[PDB]
Order: structure tokens, then C-alpha cells, then sequence
RNA sequence: UAUGCCAGCUGGUGGAUUGCUCGGCUCAGGCGCUGAUGAAGGACGUGCCAAGCUGCGAUAAGCCAUGGGGAGCCGCACGGAGGCGAAGAACCAUGGAUUUCCGAAUGAGAAUCUCUAACAAUUGCUUCGCGCAAUGAGGAACCCCGAGAACUGAAACAUCUCAGUAUCGGGAGGAACAGAAAACGCAAUGUGAUGUCGUUAGUAACCGCGAGUGAACGCGAUACAGCCCAAACCGAAGCCCUCACGGGCAAUGUGGUGUCAGGGCUACCUCUCAUCAGCCGACCGUCUCGACGAAGUCUCUUGGAACAGAGCGUGAUACAGGGUGACAACCCCGUACUCGAGACCAGUACGACGUGCGGUAGUGCCAGAGUAGCGGGGGUUGGAUAUCCCUCGCGAAUAACGCAGGCAUCGACUGCGAAGGCUAAACACAACCUGAGACCGAUAGUGAACAAGUAGUGUGAACGAACGCUGCAAAGUACCCUCAGAAGGGAGGCGAAAUAGAGCAUGAAAUCAGUUGGCGAUCGAGCGACAGGGCAUACAAGGUCCCUCGACGAAUGAC
RNA sequence: GCAUGGCAAGUCUAACCGGAGUAUCCGGGGAGGCACAGGGAAACCGACAUGGCCGCAGGGCUUGCCCGAGGGCCGCCGUC
């Protein structure tokens, strides 16, 4: 709908399967040409480059993807706690760009390479 | 008078008689009245729950306990307008008629008057539109209706020294106030109005601040947004003719 | 607090003419139009026919309506005329706007006020 | 600025003493209370008067004055022109939902006319003839005797 | 200078203000019944750890199938541990499985348990056996049938009014009710079932003729649709249960015919596309859901962050809305276009099967009784002589008759066949779904943005609050000192900011601690206004002011 | 009542219908309302598009003298 309250609502309350679209990220130029899509659902296998926050300019492998919070953990993108331990700084996928895909799953690859649908 | 026709390349291609209506004396008060009415007529009825604040058997203790005679329940004041959680004294009401009437003649006169304001380059300029043209309104060949791509309309407008207005409208304003909490965060200037004949131009409609209409039903609002006469318009060969008998 | 822009201009033009020419009618007419609409004249043809005379412009500080019959060949100047009024008048004489009248006769001479 | 808009701060909003605007006592009773006592003034007087005949035994004539007809003779080009001839029934609006058409004699008749109507007034006739005209009573009009 | 006054400063207290919105409020469109095959509601269980909410039911936050979906998941809920998922989990849709006890609650009883095979109770059918079936209770309002106030208005009050309102009893549906004229009565050579909407109209009519109450015909619209019995004449030619056998019903009449375009019958003409029954069975439209879906994440500068400024570039049948570390068409979700499925429209429209429309002449064969109508008594209505109904009493004709046309009777005229019945669509509501907003923005808006009908009050009926905001990211404070100490304090670490450190954005006033200026232990009380002195004063946002003398010099006006 | 505005011997549509950019809006819809004649309980009858005199504003003239809308005082007309 056009009403702000409803829009935010449908987003925060979307069932799990509808949350994959909340973890999508734009694809590099090469990949876009390669699979005929502008973006994709970031997986725990892909490689990504940070284009916005304090970590803009860094690239790394995606270690985790939380659908509940719609965020991703990227290797080396961390914060150092008080006790010195290092923990990941969650990233919104819209601030990221996929530069390499993990196509170990037949289905994902088929979906990506299919034309009618996208991954 | 005479109006110059333009082809899809922006080149003169003959001309036709500007219909009489475009000579109707401009009446800003009538145009303002017509717009005010159309704006009021689409407003929705509202009002607070008629029982709001009345769901309580609260009663006043009266004299005797050194207290003001205020209805209370469980030691809490209620119902009355001065009481927190009490009813609204004279709130918005659903039964209220929020529409405005307007004689058909008076409204039709405004349409024609708003139409005529479209042929005065000085008014159009005073209204605020940005253009580098002398003749107004802009009359184009009917092939315009067959255009499909928005950018095709862009080229035609650039070739017509009229695209500046779209640039003017290519800036939204994020309004001050709580309208934002209800979906009215943005607003933007009104640019060019495209009047075609068969169906509104899908090719031009997405242009910043642009509006599209058909000669048979173009109204006072698209001709004079906000009630301000003199909108930079672009008619269609046939649109121009149909509008003559409005 | 008139709302019609054309009425305002007319009233200003009428004053300009009265203050700059040998006319008092225009200033007079200006004053009556400044008064509330309910006091403005509403004259039918029958009245013009009864008190008008040729070569004496009939001036109506209001609007001319079409009831009755006009036979005299006179020039009627009014704020406005109904569609029929203007039609019947043009047939045997001529219908003119106060704006035209003020320009052809700024001194406002040989004129008869009718209401 | 309106009167209403200027009342904030006045306390009484033009009502005078704050003890005035209470209930109906301030109006001497609700509705037309007292129309025969304290507020008898300017009220129609009490009582019955006359009677009414049943509505379906009532006739409603459709009238018109010669003045109306005569002033529009030429305009009524779509109607007879003899040595004019006009059937008033084809002139009077509301002539349908009426039981009959009657010509009244208000005004002047500056033309020779032959009028066809269901009925005429003494004066309507004296005038139409006086101007070298005639009057024709319709068949229905033949209900005078 | 104590006690202290006024104003401010630093820090509290407090939570105003500003900004924000997971909630409200209102409108609109769609859709609309559930239950003995045990509903709705409630109780009690159910999780590794589990109090609340949500879900579920001893298979207990779940089991199975098909389709979608997809590399993650194990609800709210951001823990620890452990586990599940490519044997395709999570999640969604459709269908199915399981579904404790109380509950209409139905074997009997009972404050959710207990005692010894159960449709309890009332009915229909009946194999007369609970064998086959029905009813019961729920649902926001809407709807139909009954019962029916008072406060109030009349400036008192009784008729009248409030009002057939509030409230009560009974009952159906998705809508109800009404409905194919014993009509209307613009009186006519006219209209043609019924709701409803606009109007007719505050008209006619009522009324302490006061206050007040108040239609209809018609017309313009919406939607349209018309049929079935009783009897005459036939007389078992019939119906229901069962696979069948067979049983039950039915001469107190099943079935045929027929239904005011009167019918039947006898004698003819012609013909059926009327009607009724059943079969098949949509388009489109609307509502919702879903698939697909263009174009920048380029340079410099500022910033913690670019979604800012300046520069360059791009899409648009898409410049609605939202999200993302700040003003985003081009970063993400979406949006336009195009496409798909379900639901409703609707078992309707069309189409097809069968039936067979109608007309002439003759015939007093048939056509609904406590009725039509009258009187007594009441209520009700605009209904006045002329509304509708209840009650008591009385009481007809038979189509060659009867009723109506706003007093009664009689004649004429016009209309129409009561006392049997069914009937789509157009209209009411808002539970449910979706959308919308010159509505409110946390003392507002719902009572309820939070544990909300929660906590809590009352024997009970019933009554009933308050509580929103860390941060870009928990990076949610390691180590050390102190202390009885997981307290608190100090120092320290993080972050742009801890004066963002947990009811943790901002942080008013009242007011409190400390303190600066002014006053102050010999002096008087609407706390000030206006003049004039003291003392006090960083910048900025005000820059004037004083004295000699001179010029001008009103009223007034000297030594 | 009043102010403003449209149209004017007329004026306005209501429900509702079609269109569409789909609650806005464009077109249609004059049913009906009020006004265009009154008086009378009713039956029923049915009027000054000007005949006279004053005269404000305004106009004219040869500068007091003409014309004088509106207005004022009368006549006369419709009906009980
Ligand atoms: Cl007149
Ligand atoms: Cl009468
Ligand atoms: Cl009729
Ligand atoms: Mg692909
Ligand atoms: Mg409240
Ligand atoms: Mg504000
Ligand atoms: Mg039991
Ligand atoms: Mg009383
Ligand atoms: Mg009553
Ligand atoms: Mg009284
Ligand atoms: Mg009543
Ligand atoms: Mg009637
Ligand atoms: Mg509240
Ligand atoms: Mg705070
Ligand atoms: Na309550
Ligand atoms: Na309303
Ligand atoms: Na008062
Ligand atoms: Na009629
Ligand atoms: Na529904
Ligand atoms: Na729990
Ligand atoms: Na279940
Ligand atoms: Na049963
Ligand atoms: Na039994
Ligand atoms: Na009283
Ligand atoms: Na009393
Ligand atoms: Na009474
Ligand atoms: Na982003
Ligand atoms: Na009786
Ligand atoms: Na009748
Ligand atoms: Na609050
Ligand atoms: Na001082
Ligand atoms: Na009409
Ligand atoms: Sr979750
Ligand atoms: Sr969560
Ligand atoms: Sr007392
Ligand atoms: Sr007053
Ligand atoms: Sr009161
Ligand atoms: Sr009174
Ligand atoms: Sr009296
Ligand atoms: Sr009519
Ligand atoms: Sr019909
Ligand atoms: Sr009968
Ligand atoms: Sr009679
Ligand atoms: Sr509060
Ligand atoms: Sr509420
Ligand atoms: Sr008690
Ligand atoms: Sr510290
Ligand atoms: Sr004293
Ligand atoms: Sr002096
Ligand atoms: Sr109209
Ligand atoms: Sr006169």
C-alpha cells in the first residue's frame, strides 16, 4: 500500500520464505552480464565487497546470513569487544555487492542461469 | 487567433485556428472556486468514536467530601470533557457534509476561463513555469498519441524549448509536519499538462510533475493546479479542436 | 470586497474617466457598483423602451435582462446583459459594455441612467 | 476575521451575564412554548377556520395573460400566421398536469389574434377583440352552461 | 556577618516540549453463516532449561501428502547447551491425521470430576429396534415475530410527547421480510407483483385543534419474473425405504387434469416454443493472492556513516510508498507494463430435452366460512364517519354471485375475485479480507501502541488503570584499586556522542543541593508601574552617552 | 437576514445512468422544487408591458430653464 505504517509492517512481519528478498544484493558488472540479473540473494558461500559503511572498500567471504534480522556476517568485518575478543559487525545487504558466487547447489545455479526466474 | 502546429521533430508543420474559448476572459476567482470545490469533494468523512469516553458508570459524589462534583470511578475522574480520559466536547463528526456544491454553469465557465489562461505566455510565466518559447499553448500533431517511450517525449520537449519546466519539477520537497506519518512525505512542482484525444499519454505521464488528460474530460485542476491559472500546456492537433466545444 | 477582477477593473476605469473628463455619470455608476450586489440594477427591456430616447445612450448601473419588448433604436450600456437581452437589443439598436461606453464617451455626455 | 473567531477571552461570548445561557428557561420553554401566554406576541391566533375539499375533486387551471402571448408573437414563428393564430394549449408550460387552459386579460394586445383555449376571462376577450382579434373556445371549453 | 530574600550558574529531581510511530479512529470495496460428524467458549496440559503470550492437544510451538520456496532453521525472545536441514529443512498454499476434560452437552450425577452401556429430552419415519433421521447452542450488527417503560417536551399536568424508543421473550438467513391485485382511482380510450432510493411533503390527515405527530396514489430511478395448489372431470393409472427379496403409505384420495390469458365437460379449428420439470454450463467483470520487472552504488569535499554540496552519467508504459548509518526513480523491497491462480458473480446467462400455447359454440359442472359483513369493549394509526389489529357476541352469497373506488343506503359506472401456497434480482449490517485518510500522535487516539480486559476492586451482577524511544554497530564496559561486597566508588576501555551505560533521543516548569551577583540581624506588609541613584556585566546578536560653548528657540517669562 | 459569485423570466437538478485519470472528475438525468397572479372558507372569478402631480442622482441648455430612471403622493385595475 502507499501508507508508511503498512509498508514497514509487511516488511518486519514477513514470513521466513519472504525474507530471502530482504537479504539480496546487487551483482558486479561481470555477473550481471553472466546471469542476466541485476542482483541476487546473498549466500553463506559468496564473496562480497562493502560499498558503504566504515568498512567500505573491503571484500570478503560471507560467513553468515540471518533471515530473522535480515543481516549478514562477512569475514574480517568485525568489532573488537572490551575483553579484546573480535566479533562480526552485521551488514545490510543493500550496502554490499556480490563479486563471486558459491554455486555448489544445483538448484541455485539452475535458478541463476534460468531466464524466466532469478536467484 | 492562429496556433502553430509542430511535428515530432519539433518543426513547424502548418497551423490552425486557435478556438474561441481561448479568448474567454481569465477569471481567477471562478477558477479558484472550481478547484476549491474539487479538492473538498474528494476528502473523506471522519470523526472520533461517538462513545469514546462514555464507557464508564462514573458518578459524582456531590457535596460533602470537599471535592469538586466530578464524575469518578474507582477514585478516578471520568467522562466529562475536562477530565483526562473523558469525552471530547465538540469533536470531528462523521455526519458532517464536507462537500461543496457548484452550479454547472459557474463550473463550466471556470473550465473555459482556465483554458484561456493557457494561451497567455505572460500568465504561464507568472504562474511559475520555465520555458523558452513565445507561442502558448504548444500544439503538436496527433502522431504524438502514438509515441511510446518517455525519452521520445523528452526529445520533443527539448526541441520545443519546453523541457526546462520538467527540470524545475525534478525536485521533490520533503514537507514539514506530521503529514509524513500518514504517507504525505513528498510534494513537487506542477510541470507540463499533456492533453490528448484518444487516451492519456502513457509516454509522457511519468515526466517529473507532468499530468496527462483528454480533451473530453480535462478539468479546472489540471488546467490550473491549486487554482493558479496559466499552466504550460501541450495540446494535440485534435485535442485542441475537441476542447473548443467544452 | 468585490471578488470579480473584471468588476474591479471596470470600477477603477469608471473612476479614472470621471476624474479626468467632463463626466459625473461614470463616477456615479462607480459608486453604485461599489455598493452591495443586491442594490445593483436588474432592468428588463420594457423599462428601457419606456424611458429611453434615441441619440441618448441608456446607462444601466447593473445588468440588463430580456423581459418585454424594445422597439426604439437605442444604445444600451450595462455591466452585463443576459443572452436574450443582448439579442433583442442588437436587433433594433445596440448593446454595449460600460467598458466600451467609457471609451467612446469619457465625458459621459448625452446619457440617461436607468434602473 | 469572524465574530466567532474573536470570542476567545471574552468569557461570556456575547451572552451577557454568565447566568443567562442555561437551559430552555432562557428561551421561555422549548419550541413554541407559551405561544398563548408569555410569548403570545406575533403568533398566528388560535382556532380553526374553513374547510378543505377532497384533493381529487379539485381542478387546477393552467393560466396565462394575453401580455405573455402578445409579447412573443413573432418569436412564436413556429405557430400560425393568418390575416396570428395560436393554440394557447401549445404555449402554456405545465399544460399537461392541468385540467384546462385559461387565458387571462392582464396587459395589452398590440396585434390581431385568434386564440384557442379552454376558457377566457371577460377582460381577456374584450381586449383580444378590441384589437381586431377573435377568441376560439375548445371542445373541452364547451363546458360552459 | 548567622537564619534569610531576589535573579542566575553547575549538578539533580521531574518528564513538559520537539521529533518519531508496531496502536487507534473513520470511510470505502469485497465477502458472510457455525454446531450432535459435539460448535463457539472455557479448563488443564504441551518446550532441553519455560513464568507470560502465541501455537498446539497425550502424535500436544507439532505429524502426513501435493504444489510453491530455498540454504538455512529450532515463534514472540538479540541466552546457554544441543539438534534439524542436499534423504531439500525452515517458510507459504491446499488437502488430510491427531484433536484430553468441561461446555447445547445428550447414560446418571458433579464448581472442569466421578459412578454403572447410553441420540438425555421432544418429535417424524418406522423393519415398532434409537433401526433411520430432526431439534437444542453460537454469531458484530443487520432481519422477522411477540412483550413494552420512564426520565423528557407541553416551560405545571392528566390526552398528547419522549416512542413502538430503552429493555425483555421467541426465531431465520447471508441477507431477512415482501410479492403476482377481491390493487390503483393523476376518474381514465389510464397504470399493472414486490422491496428500495429520489420526490410527491412537513402536503392530506391527526391534535387540551395546544405543544407536537404525519402518510399515500403518482412521478424519476434501481432491479425486473412469474408461477403452484383446493375443486370440477378422471379414480390406484401413485409415492417412500431396500441392491434385491420384501416392507410401509394411500378410496378419510396417492397420481392425472387444472389454476381469471377462468377452469372442467360435450362438439370442433388449429396449433405448440407459453409455462413447468430436469440436463449442460460460461464469457466478462469484481475482490484477493502470486510470477516477472528498467536505470549509478562513479569523482571531489564535509561527516562516525553520503541518502548532503559541487561535478559527470542513466531509466521511465516504472518520478506511488517503504527500507538502507542524513534530502535515494537508478543500493534493496516494490512501482508501470504483461502474465497466472482462487473466490464471488453462478449452477446464473446462453444452449439443449421433454411438456405443449391458443381459439369457437354449448353447459347455473367447479372455484378456499365463524369467512365477507354488523354490533359491544380495547389497543394502534396520519387515517379523520374514511388505518391496522385483539377480544366478546352475532353472521351471508355462490360467478345469474361477491368485494373495492376514503360517511351510510339504493341504482348506474369503472376496477377487481378474499377467506390455500411458492418465488430470483435491485436494498440492511460489518464479524472477516483488502484498500483509503485536510482524522489522533503516547494525559491524544480505543479502556487497551506495553502483561489489556492485563494488574487490581467487589459475595456477585459488575468495575478496571498505568507503563512507547541505548547505539551505525552491543562495540552492552576487559584489567587494576577500594569495599563485608556480582553493590557502590575511583581509574580505565568502546563510540561521533556515555551530559547515548539500561523506563539509557530531547530533557521545560514546579523544586532541591552547591555556588555567583545584589540586599541583609534598627526595622513594615498586593510583592509592582513610571523617574532617578548604588553595585554587578567576556564575545556575539544593541551603540550610544556626558560636559564647555554656539545655533534654533513654543507656551511661558524675569532679576 | 447579510456579503460575494453564476445564470435570469427563469433557475437548480435529486436519485440514478454512461465515460474516465475510477470516492475526485467529464457528460447525461428537469422527476420535482422555488419564482413567473392574485383574491376567496369554498364555489368561483381573475390584475397598471403607465393616466396625473412632486422630485433626488444623472443628462441637456443659450446657466436660471428643460428631460428627469430609482423614490414620493395619487388615480385606476383583480378579488372577498
Ligand atoms: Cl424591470
Ligand atoms: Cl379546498
Ligand atoms: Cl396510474
Ligand atoms: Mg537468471
Ligand atoms: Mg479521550
Ligand atoms: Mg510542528
Ligand atoms: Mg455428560
Ligand atoms: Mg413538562
Ligand atoms: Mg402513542
Ligand atoms: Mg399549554
Ligand atoms: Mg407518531
Ligand atoms: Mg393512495
Ligand atoms: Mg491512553
Ligand atoms: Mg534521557
Ligand atoms: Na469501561
Ligand atoms: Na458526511
Ligand atoms: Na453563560
Ligand atoms: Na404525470
Ligand atoms: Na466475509
Ligand atoms: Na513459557
Ligand atoms: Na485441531
Ligand atoms: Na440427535
Ligand atoms: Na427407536
Ligand atoms: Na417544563
Ligand atoms: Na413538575
Ligand atoms: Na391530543
Ligand atoms: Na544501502
Ligand atoms: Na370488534
Ligand atoms: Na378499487
Ligand atoms: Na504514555
Ligand atoms: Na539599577
Ligand atoms: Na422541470
Ligand atoms: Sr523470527
Ligand atoms: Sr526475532
Ligand atoms: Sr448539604
Ligand atoms: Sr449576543
Ligand atoms: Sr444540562
Ligand atoms: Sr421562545
Ligand atoms: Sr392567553
Ligand atoms: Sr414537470
Ligand atoms: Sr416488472
Ligand atoms: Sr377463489
Ligand atoms: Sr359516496
Ligand atoms: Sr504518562
Ligand atoms: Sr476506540
Ligand atoms: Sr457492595
Ligand atoms: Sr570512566
Ligand atoms: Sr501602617
Ligand atoms: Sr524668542
Ligand atoms: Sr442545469
Ligand atoms: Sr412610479
Amino acid at each position: 500500500s502507499k501508507q508508511p505504517d503498512k509498508q514497514r509492517k509487511s516488511q518486519r512481519r514477513a514470513p521466513l520464505h519472504e525474507r530471502h528478498k530482504q537479504v539480496r544484493a546487487t551483482l558486479s558488472a561481470d555477473l550481471r552480464e553472466e546471469y542476466g540479473q541485476r542482483n541476487v540473494r546473498v549466500n553463506a558461500g559468496d564473496t562480497v565487497e562493502v560499498l558503504r559503511g566504515d568498512f567500505a572498500g573491503e571484500e570478503g567471504e560471507v560467513i553468515n546470513v540471518d533471515l530473522d534480522k535480515a543481516v549478514i556476517h562477512v569475514e574480517d568485518v568485525t568489532l573488537e569487544k572490551t575483553d579484546g575478543e573480535e566479533v562480526p559487525r552485521p551488514l545490510d545487504t543493500s550496502n554490499v555487492r556480490v563479486t563471486d558466487l558459491d554455486l555448489e547447489d544445483e538448484k541455485r545455479e539452475a535458478r541463476l542461469e534460468s531466464e524466466d526466474d532469478s536467484a | 487567433m492562429q496556433a502553430t502546429i509542430y511535428d515530432l521533430d519539433g518543426n513547424t508543420d502548418g497551423e490552425v485556428d486557435l478556438p474561441d474559448v481561448f479568448e474567454t476572459p481569465v477569471r481567477s476567482d471562478l477558477i479558484g472556486k472550481a478547484v476549491r470545490a474539487a479538492q473538498a469533494n474528494r476528502k473523506q468523512d471522519y470523526g472520533s468514536d461517538e462513545y469514546a469516553g462514555l464507557r464508564t458508570p462514573a458518578e459524582s459524589f456531590g457535596s460533602g467530601r470537599g471535592q469538586a462534583h466530578v464524575p469518578k470511578l474507582d477514585g478516578r475522574a471520568r467522562r466529562v470533557p475536562q477530565a483526562v480520559k473523558g469525552r471530547s466536547a465538540h469533536p470531528p463528526k462523521t455526519e458532517k457534509d464536507r462537500s461543496l456544491d457548484l452550479n454547472d454553469k459557474e463550473r463550466q465557465l471556470a473550465v473555459r476561463s482556465a483554458l484561456a489562461a493557457t494561451a497567455d505566455a505572460d500568465l504561464v510565466a507568472d504562474r511559475g513555469h520555465e520555458f523558452d518559447r513565445d507561442e502558448v499553448p504548444v500544439v503538436v500533431s496527433d502522431d504524438f498519441e502514438d509515441l511510446v517511450k518517455t525519452q521520445e517525449v523528452v526529445s520533443l520537449l527539448e526541441a520545443l524549448d519546453v523541457h526546462a519546466d520538467i527540470d524545475r519539477a525534478d525536485e521533490t520537497k520533503i514537507k514539514a509536519g506530521q503529514g509524513s506519518a500518514r504517507g504525505r512525505k513528498y510534494r513537487r512542482p506542477a510541470s507540463i499538462l499533456f492533453v490528448t484525444s484518444d487516451e492519456p499519454s502513457t509516454a509522457a505521464r511519468n515526466l517529473a510533475g507532468a499530468d496527462v488528460a483528454t480533451a473530453s474530460e480535462v478539468n479546472t485542476e489540471d488546467l490550473a493546479p491549486g487554482g493558479a491559472p496559466g499552466r504550460l500546456t501541450v495540446f494535440t492537433e485534435s485535442a485542441l479542436a475537441e476542447v473548443a466545444e467544452r | 470586497s468585490k471578488t470579480n477582477p473584471r468588476l474591479s477593473s471596470l470600477i477603477a476605469d469608471l473612476k479614472s474617466a470621471a476624474r479626468s473628463s467632463g463626466g459625473a455619470v461614470w463616477g456615479d455608476v462607480a459608486e453604485r457598483l461599489e455598493k452591495p450586489r443586491r442594490t445593483h440594477a436588474e432592468v428588463n427591456l420594457g423599462r428601457i423602451e419606456r424611458y429611453a430616447q434615441e441619440d441618448e445612450t441608456v446607462v444601466v448601473p447593473g445588468k440588463v435582462l430580456g423581459s418585454g419588448v424594445l422597439q426604439k433604436d437605442v444604445t444600451v450600456a450595462a455591466v452585463d446583459f443576459s443572452g436574450t437581452a443582448e439579442t433583442k437589443i442588437d436587433q433594433v439598436g445596440e448593446a454595449v459594455s460600460l467598458e466600451q461606453a467609457i471609451e467612446n464617451n469619457p465625458e459621459g455626455s448625452h446619457v440617461r441612467v436607468i434602473r | 476575521t469572524s465574530k466567532k473567531k474573536r470570542q476567545r477571552g471574552s468569557r461570556t461570548h456575547g451572552g451577557g451575564s454568565h447566568k443567562n445561557r442555561r437551559g430552555a428557561g432562557h428561551r421561555g420553554g422549548r419550541g413554541d412554548a407559551g405561544r398563548d401566554k408569555h410569548e403570545f406576541h406575533n403568533h398566528e391566533p388560535l382556532g380553526k377556520s374553513g374547510f378543505k375539499r377532497p384533493q381529487k375533486v379539485q381542478e387546477e387551471a393552467a393560466t396565462i395573460d394575453v401580455r405573455e402571448i402578445d409579447e412573443n408573437v413573432t418569436l412564436l414563428a413556429a405557430d400560425d400566421v393568418a390575416e396570428f393564430r395560436v393554440d394557447v394549449r401549445d404555449v402554456v408550460e405545465e399544460a399537461d398536469d392541468a385540467d384546462y387552459v385559461k387565458v387571462l386579460g392582464a396587459g395589452q394586445v398590440r396585434h390581431e389574434l385568434t386564440l384557442i383555449a379552454d376558457d377566457f376571462s371577460e377582460g381577456a376577450r374584450e381586449k383580444v377583440e378590441g384589437a381586431g382579434g377573435s377568441v376560439e373556445l375548445t371542445d373541452l371549453g364547451e363546458e360552459r352552461q
